[PDB]
């Protein structure tokens, strides 16, 4: 079935708006949540040592 | 025999696919509050420790003015 995004009803009422000029003007979205996301850098990489390691494989 | 075919008891369990993408209650407008707050603090000191380096700069002319003679 359909279930479709984007469609919807921004809201310019208020209390909406004040976070969407606080949104524009701040940055809160784009530093909270992307900068943080990424100082989710602390997990053990994924990196094998490929002459002193190898790969999973199959029979 | 018996058949070696994957299925096991049913269900594996739930699965979660719909997105979530929640959490962030510290703003309302009360974001522009507490960063104009600290700007509110910030002249308030900085006011303070401009008035001291006058007061210092008074008391420096003063150092050169009763050397001059
Ligand atoms: C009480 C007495 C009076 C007190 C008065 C006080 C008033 C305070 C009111 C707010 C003050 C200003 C706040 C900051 C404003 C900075 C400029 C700005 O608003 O830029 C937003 C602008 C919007 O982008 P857009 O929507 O495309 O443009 C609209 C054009 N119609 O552009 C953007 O959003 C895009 C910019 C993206 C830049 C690249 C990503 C940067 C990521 C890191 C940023 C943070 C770095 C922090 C500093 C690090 C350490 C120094």
């Amino acid at each position: 079935t359909y279930k479709y995004v984007n469609l919807r009803e921004p809201s310019m009422d208020m209390k909406s708006v004040t976070d969407r000029a606080a949104q524009t003007l701040l940055w809160t979205e784009l530093i909270r949540g992307l900068g943080m996301t990424l100082s989710y850098l602390f997990r053990e990489p994924a990196t094998i040592n490929y002459p002193f390691e190898k790969g999973p494989l199959s029979p | 025999k018996v058949k070696q075919d994957m299925p096991p008891v049913g269900g594996y369990g739930p699965i979660d696919y719909k997105r979530n993408l929640p959490r962030r209650g510290l703003s309302g407008y009360s974001m522009f509050a507490v960063g104009i707050g600290a700007l509110l603090f910030g002249y308030w000191s900085m006011m303070r420790w401009n008035r001291e380096r006058r007061r210092l700069q008074i008391e420096d002319f003063e150092a050169r003015i009763a050397l001059m003679p």
